[PDB]
């Protein structure tokens, strides 16, 4: 008898403590149904994915940096040094049955991590939901960002590579030593003495398996917390107002469908962990400071980090028996790229005056000069990306190394210009393409008029029609407009027997006119509600 | 006899196959973070098109 | 608007999701099933649908099972029967989980889009400033918990519970952090001219006065003899050779006393550097530093592969253009001239070892670097 | 019973905190202060303890600060000057941190005591059943969510999501935790009748028919020649040395091939083994095991160290008791018989070596033990 | 020494008794006999993360 038990349960758990008012509001909380805000939700599953699969690497690495001759399976590398951390990145890879999926899952859960955290503050970004109700979420996401980007560089660090040794080597020894008043005594904190410090890599595992991912842990409950008691915002819409959320409750839809999204995110990281090799470290020999390779690249999401250091072009001050390396350069450039993402929303209020509160989100068109601002960081950011990605796109696309170390160094310049003014121009006339569709309704096939030979594209309003032709021109409401009668109510209705046979006629009629019916009761819901709240 | 044996290296790299999955080229990072954002970044944001609503 | 005392009893689901509904600020507008009209097949085709996207995903996940357990893993030499069913191994994992949880998720999101009712609900959004029954009250706890406590009243106490929680915060830090602080310039590193600091000194710095450090070419043997001496002749015109500080003492690797020595050596991250022979024809082009114009023994020039820009190795040696490029940051140094950087990120010449020939004609160092060799940092160039 | 819309304006600090607490279902009774009469010098003296305690807690602070920053710490061998600094060094720390915060404790303890306000406030506990509305409405909630969901009459997708999520997780469980599961019977240890495991096998297993296994005696000498052979002579009466199983190919751990064996036949967890010298007068007193009865060499017994319970070493040995004691447990095994355990946990006999004397009249073992020697598990006894 | 042999005689010879899946578990945890390499690293994750989240 299950539902006794159910119920029995209930009355339980109702009795020891008393959740049913507290559950009843999270169940009814109303979440908006936007495509556009499960970008965070990616993030999230990505790192519960991360830390699923961290766990279960960590009950097979070792952090060490004690030398060991191989002696495994993996022929191409027997008899040579190695550390014990880079013998057991091996042993996982090859002695341990799914290690390899599972540490490829677990890389590519870290690289979606990156993209689904940068995707998301794209969105958030040129939305406008970092506006006075929550420039502290923003603070608070733009420092998970950097601990993300920070936490995988340690990640793919840990396994003691030539790659991610060499990578190390430079960005971490390398901008440490730079640093003028301190560098030198960082980094003999941070390695417990030269670069090869025999501490690095576990101190590195330490940071990357408990303290970073506790701050993170921490800081995403924060934002969870936030985004779930600061009300979910939303875009302009027919019911949608600064004070509602429309959208569907907690319990019904929005929770089967985050958790089916949950299990698509994990199958499509399953499935890259599968069919595509991340970090195949085996074929990266142990780390040798002398050993060096042609690539020499970190993830994605440092890679704009070190496009910044090949770019940057080599200017070093040298005060009074002193040195002032290109290293610290990018130090300067990184943490001024920080500083400016974390205070953009105050920023951003200082500029505009916007001390409102604001729960309505704004169309990137409808935002100009923000829509235009961030597509200037895109543009830098990517162009820092494939200047650190140089060497490959010279070797593979056949241009020059120092044509494009000098194509990044004067579009960091110039391709962030013409990004702005791009976007700029471009967010106005989508603004005026809006306002086209509103004076003049929906475009649609050209008619040839009887009596002359006028050509008229016969138009749909979109509102009342005056008594000529020519309709009412409506007001901007800042929700989207149907540019294509293909989207409203016109060629909608094939026949809804299957994609082999028909069904019957009278089956079809039923099912289409209940679907009409449906959609008309939903529409006059909506513009009963709309109605409501003023008038 | 070091020759040999780098002749031998090259030609196990190349004939060698890819051990878990597809081996983008050989170049890790920039490959593997190309595939991220069109392969897995196409699909999440397609999901989550069709799961949620345009608005 | 009373709590409804007792007609809950014969309020039905819909009425008491409506009150829920309104007692939290939300109101269910449109919530209707999808599909109203009974006994259609659609309904019957979707259902089989969503079931074989739920089959599938199990039928998957019973395949990674079975994968899992009975499949062809381990690694498997080059060319040996078995190496495909081990490559396509780890895939065949990733794909039947993947294809698993996905057909499931893609299941459940088709029960919702297709079975699950379809509504738009609308929640009152109580955003910001509570009322002000609740901003005054509060601020009326806090500030008689404040006052009560008679602080900002006793200032011999306000200034000393300061001055404590500063004192021990100060302690407390100093006493975390010190344990991590290390002098970067104690003397460490035994040299002729007594102890130096670990920047200053590399695999090259002579231990004593005299010593003799061949330029030992690192063999890839799996660890007995790593490093042999090495001798001019073994270079030919355009021609690089990474080589090491090998002592007569850091003898092969056979004893246990080496083998830490020599790894030593080759994870020295100042120690490993470039022999480049100079064309003959080419010689002619070369312009030397100051105090460095002896340092080339003939057309041999030894220059420290740690790059000058945050010390990757540069190891890409390029004749016939003399250019010693670096992979990290795409740095180019003119070894022709003096190894000065004549593209990227450098600013600074790589660091030119003096190399001699000793008795027998092997090649050894004839001194130490003149200058720091790593990259730069803020205590150098003085 | 109104929320005062314009009252709480004019309402005083004490009336907001009494209505917060009402609103809260607190009410706040005999909140109050500490020292109601003004002027008086108890006052004042309370004031100046609290004070004291914090500035104790603070110049405390201090002194972990500067005792940190400058104290001879580092360890200094023995007997050294500084040794007795380097002793309390740590101590020092302990002591001027614990007193700093223990001091601040006290002192807000004091300040809560003394001066804050004293209130015995109770509040309304609405513990259990919430009300019928709350539980009627939530079950209201929950079941249109389950029955509106239309599940529980698709059976084809309530069989189906079942199966496949059950599928899923057993894939995923079984994908998780074969990567830790091991076969213990897997033959890995090479050895004179093939490939056998590793409980069966030990280091006094022959690896070749007619091997010679020296009861080599581990001196203490780090690291070079650890393992030296041994002759029955070196031992007298009433006396044990442990020995481990050499090899002449385990030569001294000169070389880094040795070094490697050395090690493995020190950690092995079976290898080492007790060597006693059973008293001539005694010998008529041992009783001996089947099939162990030629092990002894005259008056010398080779039992393993490893205890038959949970295999800790039961390396304390009672003569003229012939007591071979276990300290992890407390286990006695009578070694004049074989070594059977006469108290304590343990339940089985140590394991017996074969022993004699090779050429020269070094001992080496006389075959391999005729049981498996370290603790006992499932598959034992057969 | 002193913790090794706690290790040695509870997590090794209690775990290896156990009649039906003793030596399994045993060598799950150790992966392989008693002194395997993966030991101290595996409670080390237990210790700092895993237990203690
Ligand atoms: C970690 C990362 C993973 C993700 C986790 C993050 C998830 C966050 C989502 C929040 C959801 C939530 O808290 O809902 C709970 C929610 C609590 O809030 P509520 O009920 O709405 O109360 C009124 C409002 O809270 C009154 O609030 P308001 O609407 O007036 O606005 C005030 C708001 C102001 O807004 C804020 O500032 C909120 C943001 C908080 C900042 C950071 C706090 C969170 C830090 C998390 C760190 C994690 C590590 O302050 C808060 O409410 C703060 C609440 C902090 C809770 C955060 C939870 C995390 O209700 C429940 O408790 C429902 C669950 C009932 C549980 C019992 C079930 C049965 C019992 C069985 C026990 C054993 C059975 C054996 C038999
Ligand atoms: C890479 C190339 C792979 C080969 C596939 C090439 C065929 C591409 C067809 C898409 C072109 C049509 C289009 O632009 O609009 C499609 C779609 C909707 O366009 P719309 O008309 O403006 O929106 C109104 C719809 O009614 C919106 O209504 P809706 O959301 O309900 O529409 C969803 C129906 C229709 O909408 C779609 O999503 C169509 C996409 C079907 C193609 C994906 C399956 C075949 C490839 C699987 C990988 C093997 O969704 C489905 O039936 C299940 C599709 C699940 C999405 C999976 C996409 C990610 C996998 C592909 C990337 C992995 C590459 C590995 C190689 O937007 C997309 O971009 C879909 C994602 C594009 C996937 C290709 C990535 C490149
Ligand atoms: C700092 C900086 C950006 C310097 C400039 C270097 C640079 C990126 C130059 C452009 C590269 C191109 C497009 C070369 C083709 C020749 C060329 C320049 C033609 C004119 C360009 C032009 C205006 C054309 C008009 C039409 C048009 C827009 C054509 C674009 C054609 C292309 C290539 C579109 C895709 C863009 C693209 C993928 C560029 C390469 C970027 C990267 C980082 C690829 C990474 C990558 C590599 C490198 C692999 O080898 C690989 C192997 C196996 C699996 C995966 C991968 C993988 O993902
Ligand atoms: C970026 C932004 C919104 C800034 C707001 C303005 C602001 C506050 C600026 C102050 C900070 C400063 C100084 C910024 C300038 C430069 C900058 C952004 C530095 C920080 C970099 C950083 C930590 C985060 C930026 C992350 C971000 C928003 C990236 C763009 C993400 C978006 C919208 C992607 C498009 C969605 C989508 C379908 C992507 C997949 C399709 C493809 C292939 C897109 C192109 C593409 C991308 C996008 C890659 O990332 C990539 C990485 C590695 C190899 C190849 C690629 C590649 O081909
Ligand atoms: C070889 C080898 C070892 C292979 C294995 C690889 C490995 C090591 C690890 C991965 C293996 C595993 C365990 C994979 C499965 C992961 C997993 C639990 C997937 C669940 C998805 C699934 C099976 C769905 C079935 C379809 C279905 C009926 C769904 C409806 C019922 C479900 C499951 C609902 C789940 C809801 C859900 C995602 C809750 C997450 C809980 C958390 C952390 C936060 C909740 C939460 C969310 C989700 C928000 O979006 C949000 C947005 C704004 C403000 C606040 C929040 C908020 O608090
Ligand atoms: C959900 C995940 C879905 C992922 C799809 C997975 C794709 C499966 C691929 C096939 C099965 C696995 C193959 C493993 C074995 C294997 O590695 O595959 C090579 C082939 O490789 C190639 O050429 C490329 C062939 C082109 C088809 C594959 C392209 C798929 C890309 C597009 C997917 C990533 C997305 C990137 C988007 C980019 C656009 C950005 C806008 C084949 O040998 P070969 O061809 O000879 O490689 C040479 C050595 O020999 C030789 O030494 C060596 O030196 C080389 O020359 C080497 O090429
Ligand atoms: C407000 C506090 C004011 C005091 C600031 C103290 C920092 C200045 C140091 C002053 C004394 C320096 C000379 C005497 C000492 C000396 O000679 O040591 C030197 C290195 O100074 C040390 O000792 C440890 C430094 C202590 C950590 C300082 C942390 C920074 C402070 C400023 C931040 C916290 C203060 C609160 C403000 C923030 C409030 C938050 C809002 C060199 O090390 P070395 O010769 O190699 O020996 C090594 C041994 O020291 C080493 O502990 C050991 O680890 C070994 O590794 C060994 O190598
Ligand atoms: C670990 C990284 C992150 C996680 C797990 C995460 C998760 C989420 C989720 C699930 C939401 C609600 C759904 C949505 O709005 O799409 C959200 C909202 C938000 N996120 Fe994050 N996000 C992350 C990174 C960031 C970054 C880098 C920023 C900058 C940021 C700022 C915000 C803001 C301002 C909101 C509020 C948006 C709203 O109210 O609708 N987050 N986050
Ligand atoms: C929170 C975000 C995280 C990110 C972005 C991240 C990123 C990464 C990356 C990219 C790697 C390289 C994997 C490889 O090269 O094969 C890695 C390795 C590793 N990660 Fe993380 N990780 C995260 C969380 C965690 C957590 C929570 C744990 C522990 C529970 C963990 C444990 C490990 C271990 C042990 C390794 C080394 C395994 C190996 O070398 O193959 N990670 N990490
Ligand atoms: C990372 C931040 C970088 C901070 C650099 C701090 C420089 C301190 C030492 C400068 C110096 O005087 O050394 C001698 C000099 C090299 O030689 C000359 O006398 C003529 C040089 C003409 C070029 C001047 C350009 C100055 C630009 C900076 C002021 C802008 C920094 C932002
Ligand atoms: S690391 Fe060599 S030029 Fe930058
Ligand atoms: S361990 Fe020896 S008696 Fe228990």
């Amino acid at each position: 008898d299950f539902a006794k038990l159910a119920a029995a349960q209930g009355d339980a758990i109702d009795s020891r403590y008393h959740p049913s008012a507290a559950v009843r509001r999270q169940l009814n909380k109303v979440f908006p149904t936007h495509w556009s805000f499960l970008l965070g939700e990616i993030a999230l599953y990505s790192f519960i994915i991360l830390l699923l699969t961290g766990v279960w690497l960590t009950l097979f690495f070792d952090p060490s940096m004690a030398h060991v001759t191989y002696d495994g399976v993996y022929q191409p590398l027997r008899g040579v040094q190695m550390s014990r951390a880079y013998e057991t990145a091996l042993d996982i890879s090859f002695e341990v049955r799914g290690g390899l999926f599972v540490r490829q899952v677990h890389h590519w859960a870290a690289l979606m991590f990156a993209a689904s955290i940068m995707v998301h503050l794209a969105r958030i970004f040129f939305t406008g939901a970092f506006r006075r109700p929550r420039e502290a979420n923003w603070v608070i996401g733009s420092l998970l960002l950097i601990l993300a980007m920070f936490e995988g560089f340690f990640g793919y660090s840990l396994p003691d590579d030539l790659l991610s040794g060499t990578g190390i080597r430079a960005a971490l020894s390398g901008i440490t030593m730079g640093i003028p008043v301190i560098g030198t005594w960082m980094h003999w904190a941070l390695f417990g003495g030269d670069f090869p410090g025999e501490i690095l890599i576990p101190r590195l595992y330490a940071l990357h398996i408990l303290l970073i991912p506790g701050i993170i842990l921490a800081l995403i409950g924060a934002h969870l917390a936030l985004v779930w008691f600061q009300k979910h915002t939303q875009f302009p819409g027919p019911g949608r107002t600064e004070t509602n959320v429309v959208g569907v409750r907690v319990m019904p839809v929005f929770a089967v469908k985050s958790g089916a999204f949950f299990a698509m995110i994990t199958g499509v990281l399953g499935l890259m962990g599968g069919l595509l090799t991340i970090n195949p470290i085996w074929n990266l020999g142990p780390y040798k400071p002398s050993q060096v390779s042609a690539g020499s690249q970190p993830d994605f999401y440092m890679m704009w980090t070190d496009g910044l250091i090949r770019l940057w072009p080599a200017w070093e001050f040298y005060p009074f028996g002193h040195t002032i390396p290109q290293g610290v350069w990018v130090a300067v450039g990184m943490g001024l790229v920080f500083a400016l993402l974390i205070a953009y929303p105050f920023i951003e209020k200082k500029v505009t005056g916007d001390d409102a509160h604001h729960n309505l989100l704004q169309r990137p068109r409808d935002v100009p000069v923000r829509t235009a601002i961030g597509s200037m960081a895109i543009a830098l950011y990517l162009l820092l990306t494939f200047a650190c990605m140089n060497d490959i796109i010279a070797l593979k696309f056949h241009i020059s190394l120092n044509a494009t170390t000098w194509i990044g160094r004067i579009g960091m310049v110039v391709l962030p210009a013409i990004v702005y003014f791009v976007a700029y121009r471009w967010a106005i006339s989508l603004q005026r393409s809006d306002r086209e569709v509103l004076e003049h309704g929906v475009e649609t096939g050209i008619i040839k008029r009887l009596p002359h030979g006028a050509y008229v594209e016969l138009h749909q309003p979109l509102g009342p029609v005056d008594e000529h032709g020519h309709p009412i021109p409506l007001e901007y409401a800042g929700a989207p407009l149907p540019k294509r009668m293909n989207k409203l109510g016109s060629g909608g209705a094939p026949g809804t027997g299957s994609f082999l046979f028909p069904d019957p006629a009278v089956e079809h009629e039923a099912l289409t006119e209940a679907a009409h019916a449906s959609e008309h009761k939903s529409l006059t819901a909506l513009k009963e509600h709309q109605d409501r709240i003023h008038g | 006899d070091e020759k040999r044996d780098i002749v031998a290296y090259v030609r196990e790299s190349a004939e060698t196959p890819s051990y878990g999955g597809y081996g983008l080229g050989g170049f890790g990072p920039a490959p593997e973070g190309m595939a991220m954002w069109i392969i897995g970044m196409v699909a999440a944001i397609g999901v989550a098109m069709w799961i949620g609503s345009r608005a | 608007g009373q709590p409804t005392d007792a007609e809950l009893a014969e309020m039905s689901r819909e009425e008491l999701v409506k009150l829920g509904g309104k007692i939290d600020g939300v109101e269910t507008i449109f919530k209707e099933p999808r599909w109203p009209v009974p006994g259609t097949k659609a309904e019957k085709r979707t259902e089989r649908l969503v079931a074989y996207w739920l089959m599938l995903g199990g039928l998957s996940g019973l395949a990674l099972l079975l994968v899992f357990l009975f499949w062809p893993w381990e690694y498997q030499p080059f060319g040996s029967e078995g190496e495909f069913l081990y490559s396509l191994a780890t895939p065949l994992y990733g794909l039947t989980f993947g294809l698993s949880i996905l057909s499931i998720g893609i299941g459940a999101v088709l029960f919702q889009k297709k079975f699950i009712p379809e509504e738009i609900s609308v929640q009152d959004r109580h955003d910001g400033r509570s009322p002000e029954v609740h901003r005054k009250t509060v601020a009326a706890n806090l500030t008689d918990a404040l006052e009560g406590s008679t602080l900002k009243r006793r200032k011999v106490i306000g200034l000393s519970l300061g001055i404590g929680l500063g004192a021990f915060g100060a302690g407390t830090l100093v006493a975390f952090i010190g344990g991590l602080i290390k002098n970067p310039w104690k003397p460490v590193v035994p040299t002729a001219e007594g102890k130096k600091a670990v920047l200053w000194t590399s695999g090259w710095t002579p231990r004593f006065k005299g010593e003799t450090i061949y330029l030992a070419r690192a063999t890839g043997r799996p660890g007995e003899s790593p490093f042999v001496k090495m001798r001019p002749e073994d270079i030919d015109a355009g021609g690089m050779e990474t080589v090491f500080p090998w002592r007569e003492s850091d003898g092969d690797g056979t004893t246990v006393e080496s083998e830490h020595k020599l790894t030593e050596i080759a994870m020295g991250v100042r120690n490993p550097v470039m022999l480049i022979r100079i064309k003959p024809a080419d010689m002619h082009r070369v312009i030397k530093r100051k105090g460095q114009e002896s340092f080339n023994f003939g057309e041999l020039f030894a220059y420290t592969k740690v790059c000058s820009h945050l010390g990757c190795p540069s190891s890409l040696y390029e004749q016939q253009t003399y250019r010693i490029l670096c992979p990290c940051h795409q740095s180019q140094f003119d070894a022709l001239e003096f190894a000065k950087p004549i593209f990227g990120p450098a600013a600074r010449a790589l660091a030119q070892l003096p190399i001699t020939i000793d008795e027998d004609g092997y090649l050894v160092a004839n001194g130490d670097f003149v200058e720091p060799v790593g990259p730069a940092f803020w205590e150098r160039k003085s």
